[PDB]
């Protein structure tokens, strides 16, 4: 299976450029998935969807 | 590199620059320029006040104006001794904006 966890971060975390984001999805049992990315140096208006990790 | 002259000196320089092939976008607001004449070594950094975008559509360099709020005034004459200004000469995709001059291929 593949499934997408959707999070709206607009007011909660302030993801401007050059910003490190760290985290995990932790299940009831078993090993966590590790989220780890640094947002790009430049965001361009021609490319509103970005691949982060 | 081009250079206006008066008196006994070259007084303004305009250094035209572009990305290398296959480069990721470069954000000039965080660049640094270093120049020396063998007697002094200045280092200069971007002051957002001195941007002219319009020239992407043609005009005269070395006579570009800039916009302090409420007025238009000549760029080169006003630019401080420790700062560099930027003038967009070709940009297809409006990637350069006054607060974030990011240059991309072309
Ligand atoms: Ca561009």
């Amino acid at each position: 299976d593949i499934v997408a966890i959707c999070l709206n971060v607009s007011n909660t975390l302030n993801l401007k450029p050059r910003t490190k984001v760290t985290g995990a999805v932790i299940p009831e049992f078993g090993a966590p998935a590790v989220i780890s990315f640094t947002t790009p140096a430049t965001y361009l208006d021609t490319q509103h969807i970005i691949e982060l990790q | 590199v081009l250079g206006n002259h008066s008196g006994g000196k070259i007084n303004w320089l305009a250094v035209l620059i572009s990305p290398n092939a296959g480069s990721a976008p470069i954000d000039l607001s965080q660049a640094t320029v270093m120049i020396t004449d063998g007697t002094h070594k200045v280092i200069a950094k971007y002051n957002s006040t001195f941007f002219n975008g319009t020239l992407k559509n043609g005009g005269s360099i070395f006579e570009a104006k800039y916009n302090n709020t409420t007025a238009l005034k000549p760029l080169f004459d006003d630019l401080p001794a420790t700062a560099f200004g930027i003038v967009v000469l070709q940009d297809a995709d409006t990637s350069c904006s006054k607060d974030t001059p990011v240059i991309n291929k072309g």
